[PDB]
């Protein structure tokens, strides 16, 4: 309450910010994905998990035999990012950003106010009263045109922070769209990794999301080859990669290291081993053959 | 709690708080008078001519005196609405989460507390 | 380690969980063009009706800056028909949420 | 400068934008799209040309037959970009108009 | 004092242009530099490789 | 007597400069790690000259 300038209350309550944020995360939780493009279908969680590691390019046998690690890490990193905010006293520093440039504003403006803007004195009525009515209109008139210009001043800049308010506020609701309510592909959208879910929180006229994403950790060297070469055909596999060890060849799926032996099941043939350069001589193995002949 | 010498606070952006009563020495506070906008809060003229006014930010102790239901909102005083129980998809945005609406009550402008969706258990 | 025929191939991971903080709305604000420039000095009204619709075209500005927040917000929020609820039993595989 | 207005350097000079762009080029030659996404693996480099076929909805099996042609076309196509850039008034036009 | 208020307001608004392109800027970088992309004609004309 | 108008258009100037060192930061320090390429140049048949 302070020389005609009054604060508005937004429309939805902080309150029911959380309720929304609340039900997107219960949507999540229990249905997954589904509840963004249709009706909600629940599915158990580590289900979930393991579509979310397809997504990525890993199989789902990993997240079923890793379910305990991957579960102990997550919890973990939960806690980390509680007490990561507990601490770094400026990691809401953009939300502060948005609040202290409103607030130099609008004190700004209230202090041009005293500002005798080429004129006897900021004061109104002393002017009223120590001249006459058409010495006194003047510097009147030149006190007006000075809060005039000062208050369209006001009004340019608070267009121009809001345009970039609506900046950010539709990159958060694309971030809503598509790493909340999906799975992302898009890289470094959802943060660094391979996204794999995220979890809306609502903030002081903002939002966080809580990034959860696949790192790959422990890398091993290997030997690799684009083809191999058995009967005079050259093999490829279907999903996965050509490594050895040194002296056995196995196929592996490209981002989690699980070697298997070569098969026809796994590979696909294409031509001879003439034209492909780099193809190495190794066995496929037919699970026909032994089983057929025993 | 002035200082013997001083006469009048003053606030941030230098406006004048309190003062010191010169005959007797005691500290008043000056607030400034009550003020804000008005809102008319109508359904179309082609439904009706009915009109709830919000006088906003505005305790209603205050205001001078559509109908007489009187509403204390944290937007505002609102009048000519009365305030149900009830929750339904936001009409006609008050704020504070408050909405208004026309209704049958038989016809009459109701203010609510506007309801975000249907609850579900998955 | 570029080489023509070596590759290096992950054998764990990790689960990183890290933070995006995005503003999303800002303080709605309006101002009585008179009050601020004037203050009940009805001279001063009575000059500052000479310099046209200043006033009215500052107030349109100021509330379409206003309805633009609450859109902001209802358009990153309000992306969920239904209210959903958790279960009573809060038990998800061993991830814990709380 | 001139009146009381100064341009200011900035912050990054021009040998470390371009120590940027090489180190990201780099890794683009030598690890993939890994680097991106965690630690470094190195791949080699039509093995990676292979995966981006299979991520465009062709098989590996074209890349490695074809593999000799795809790297001429592709020398060919660079050479092209150097000589369009040589001579094409206001191909940079957007930076001149900054 | 009105001729410098109209050159920092010009400013501003050009830079905010500016700050949309380096956005735009910031995400080719990350999505067809460091992925592969498969949205259409975000990288180039063609399939992105 | 004019009041702050050239407090805060150096204020306001100040943030465009910092914004501009902000957007090329976004851009270009992208990688954490100044990755070299090998000495020998071949890439199966690739020429990155
Ligand atoms: C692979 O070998 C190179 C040396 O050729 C070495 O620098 C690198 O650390 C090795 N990678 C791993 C994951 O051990
Ligand atoms: C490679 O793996 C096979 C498993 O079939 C193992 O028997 C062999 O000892 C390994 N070779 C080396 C060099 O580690
Ligand atoms: C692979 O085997 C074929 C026939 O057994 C032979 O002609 C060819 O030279 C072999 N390749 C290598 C690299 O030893
Ligand atoms: C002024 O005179 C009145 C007489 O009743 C007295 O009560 C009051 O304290 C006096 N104030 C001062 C400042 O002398
Ligand atoms: C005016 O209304 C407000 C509620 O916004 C209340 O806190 C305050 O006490 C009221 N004033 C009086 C004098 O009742
Ligand atoms: C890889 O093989 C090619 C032959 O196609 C050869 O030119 C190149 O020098 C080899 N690289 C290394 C590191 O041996
Ligand atoms: C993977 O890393 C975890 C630590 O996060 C460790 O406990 C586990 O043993 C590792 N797995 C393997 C197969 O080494
Ligand atoms: C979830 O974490 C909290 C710590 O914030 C812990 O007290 C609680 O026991 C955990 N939940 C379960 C089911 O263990
Ligand atoms: C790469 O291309 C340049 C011409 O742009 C050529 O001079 C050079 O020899 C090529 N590199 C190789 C290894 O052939």
């Amino acid at each position: 309450k302070f020389n005609g300038l009054t604060v508005l209350p937004p429309l939805l309550t902080d309150e029911m910010i959380a309720q929304y944020t609340s039900a997107l995360l219960a949507g999540t939780i229990t249905s997954g994905w589904t509840f963004g493009a249709g009706p909600a279908l629940q599915i158990p969680f580590p289900m979930q998990m393991a579509y979310r590691f397809n997504g990525i390019g890993v199989t789902q046998n990993v997240l079923y035999e890793n379910q305990k690690l991957i579960a102990n890490q997550f919890n973990s990193a939960i806690g980390k990012i509680q007490d990561s905010l507990s601490s770094t006293p400026s990691a809401l520093g953009k939300l502060q950003d948005v609040v202290n440039h409103n607030a130099q504003a609008l004190n700004t403006l209230v202090k041009q106010l005293s500002s005798k803007f080429g004129a006897i004195s900021s004061v109104l009525n002393d002017i009223l009263s120590r001249l006459d009515p058409p010495e006194a209109e003047v510097q009147i008139d030149r006190l007006i045109t000075g809060r005039l210009q000062s208050l369209q001043t006001y009004v340019t800049q608070q267009l121009i922070r809001a345009a970039e308010i609506r900046a950010s506020a539709n990159l958060a609701a694309t971030k809503m769209s598509e790493c909340v309510l999906g799975q992302s592909k898009r890289v470094d959208f959802c943060g660094k990794g391979y996204h794999l879910m995220s979890f809306p929180q609502s903030a002081p006229h903002g939002v966080v999301f809580l990034h959860v994403t696949y790192v790959p950790a422990q890398e091993k060297n290997f030997t690799t080859a684009p083809a191999i070469c058995h009967d005079g055909k050259a093999h490829f596999p279907r999903e996965g990669v050509f490594v050895s060890n040194g002296t056995h060849w196995f196929v592996t799926q490209r981002n989690f290291y699980e070697p298997q032996i070569i098969t026809t099941d796994n590979t696909f043939v294409s031509g001879n081993c003439d034209v492909v350069i780099g193809i190495v001589n190794n066995t496929v193995y037919d699970p026909l053959q032994p089983e057929l002949d025993s | 709690k002035f200082l013997p010498f001083q006469q009048f606070g003053r606030d941030i952006a230098d406006t004048t708080d309190a003062v010191r009563d010169p005959q007797t020495l005691e500290i008043l506070d000056i607030t400034p008078c009550s003020f804000g906008g008005v809102s008319v809060i109508t359904p179309g003229t082609n439904t009706s001519n009915q009109v709830a006014v919000l006088y906003q930010g505005v305790n209603c102790t205050e205001v001078p005196v559509t109908g007489s239901n009187v509403f204390q909102t944290r937007a505002g005083c609102l009048i000519g609405a009365e305030y149900v129980n009830n929750s339904y998809e936001c009409d006609i945005p008050i704020g504070a989460g408050i909405c208004a609406s026309y209704q049958t009550q038989s016809q009459s402008i109701i203010a609510y507390t506007m309801s975000l969706g249907a609850e579900n258990s998955v | 380690a570029y080489s023509n025929n070596s590759i290096a191939i992950p054998t764990n991971f990790t689960i990183s969980v890290t933070t995006e903080i995005l503003p999303v709305s800002m303080t709605k604000t309006s101002v009585d063009c008179t009050m601020y420039i004037c203050g009940d000095s009805t001279e001063c009204s009575n000059l500052l009706l000479q310099y046209g619709s200043f006033c009215t075209q500052l107030k349109r500005a100021l509330t379409g800056i206003a309805v633009e927040q609450d859109k902001n917000t209802q358009e990153v929020f309000a992306q969920v028909k239904q209210i959903y609820k958790t279960p009573p039993i809060k038990y998800f595989g061993g991830f814990n949420f709380s």
